[PDB]
């Protein structure tokens, strides 16, 4: 049972500092090179930086030399990452990782660099359409929030076969918009019940909408 | 200082069919050691990245036997014997050999599947919406294969462009379809005067164009 836990990402201001850290259980913390690795929304692997089992060597890539610094605390089992002179192109999920054959890897921390406030999403409700193909759509749509992520649940998780939630996409106006469907039987809407589950954690807004066919 | 290139680009396969990409390098990765540092990975949609094999070869543990690493010197493979619709995500190679420490651009695998054409459903703005002053138009292309589709946008029959934006699903779990929403931005003021809303999609499942529309009132 290896496990890699990340900490610290969240939105920043360019020019802001931001401290990455990465706990670990299920093998010797002291033995091991660690790195980070970071992935630019939509983008491939990249590597960052690299610090000995004893934090005698230390390397770093080309963009963050000026900037990154690599640290970590055999004593507590820690790792961590210092950044200082944060750019939009460090923007990404940044991944803790095992330095050798990178084998093991953290579920990533996501931070994001910009200028632009965070903002709460609006959700719309999709309202199902009148005719039968004996299949119904409907959703939610969630408009204008900043930064990523967002969540969307139907019916607090009990509803899970038919729903398509979309990946976010960015508008000319700088903030983010998403919907989130399900398909239904027709005939079900009078006897069933749609609510969307909406959580944005970063504005610490929480919204459920219902979702019903036009008056 | 030292650069990876990987072939192809996409991928798709039909289960049960082999596989097989190369990455290759800028300069010999051979070393002093007697072992080349080369490693290839996975990263599942959604997912976080893992090891599938490891110093070109070796398969790390929790790894099927479907899965072989390849080669030497300049040029370096990874194949899979028969595919799985486990398989479906983007393959990258790395080496641990010098600083800095590389990756690929990676290759993306995707399941080939039999031809299904979309259903197809149009949302008008919510009342809500138009009370905020803003007006969208969704529509949704429901479990279709293969990806490749124009959705073209209609108000009274006018062709509209650079107004609407696409996202899509990944390839379902159980289906191997796609899905996919056309979201088309306008005015509450210009919504309120145009009377129908239309939605055109072409896809090579369908035998001609189809079209999914309203009028503003019912
Ligand atoms: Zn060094
Ligand atoms: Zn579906
Ligand atoms: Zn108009």
């Amino acid at each position: 049972e290896v496990q890699l836990v990340e900490s610290g990402g969240g939105l920043v201001q360019p020019g802001g500092s931001l401290r990455l850290s990465c706990a670990v259980s299920g093998f010797t913390f002291s033995d091991n090179g660690m790195a980070w690795v970071r992935q630019a929304p939509g983008k491939g692997l990249e590597w960052v930086s690299f610090i000995s089992n004893l934090a005698y060597s230390i390397d770093y890539a080309d963009t963050v030399t000026g900037r990154f610094t690599i640290s970590r605390d055999n004593a507590k089992n820690s790792l961590y990452l210092q950044m200082n002179s944060l750019r939009a192109e460090d923007t990404a999920v940044y991944y803790c990782v095992s330095g050798t054959w990178f084998a093991y890897w953290g579920q990533g921390t996501l931070v994001t660099v910009s200028s632009a406030s965070t903002k709460g999403p609006s959700v719309f409700p999709l309202a199902p359409s009148s005719k039968s193909t004996g299949t119904a759509a409907l959703g939610c749509l969630v408009k204008d929030y900043f930064p990523e992520p967002v969540t969307v649940s139907w019916n607090s998780g009990a509803l899970t076969s038919g729903v398509h939630t979309f990946p976010a996409v960015l508008q000319s106006s700088g903030l983010y918009s998403l919907s989130s469907v399900v398909t239904v039987p027709s005939s079900s809407l009078g006897t069933q019940t749609y609510i969307c589950n909406v959580n944005h954690k970063p504005s610490n807004t929480k919204v459920d909408k219902k979702v019903e066919p036009k008056s | 200082d030292i650069v990876m290139t990987q072939s192809p680009l996409s991928l798709p396969v039909t289960p049960g069919e082999p596989a097989s990409i190369s990455c290759r390098v800028s300069q010999s990765l051979l070393h002093s050691n007697g072992y080349t540092y080369l490693h290839w990975y996975l990263q599942k949609p959604g997912q976080s990245p893992q090891l599938l094999i490891y110093k070109v070869s070796n398969r790390f543990s929790g790894v099927p036997d479907r899965f072989s690493g390849s080669g030497s010197g300049t040029d370096f493979t990874l194949k899979i014997s028969r595919v799985e619709a486990e398989d479906v995500g983007v393959y990258y190679c790395s080496q641990t050999r010098h600083v800095p420490y590389t990756f690929g651009g990676g290759t993306k695998v995707e399941i080939k599947r039999t031809v299904a054409a979309p259903s197809v459903f149009i949302f008008p703005p919510s009342d809500e919406q138009l009370k905020s002053g803003t007006a969208s138009v969704v529509c949704l292309l429901n479990n279709f294969y293969p990806r490749e589709a124009k959705v073209q946008w209609k108000v009274d029959n006018a062709l509209q462009s650079g107004n609407s934006q696409e996202s899509v699903t990944e390839q379902d779990s159980k289906d191997s379809t796609y899905s996919l929403s056309s979201t088309l931005t306008l005015s509450k003021a210009d919504y309120e005067k145009h009377k129908v809303y239309a939605c055109e999609v072409t896809h090579q499942g369908l035998s001609s164009p189809v079209t999914k529309s309203f009028n503003r009132g019912e």
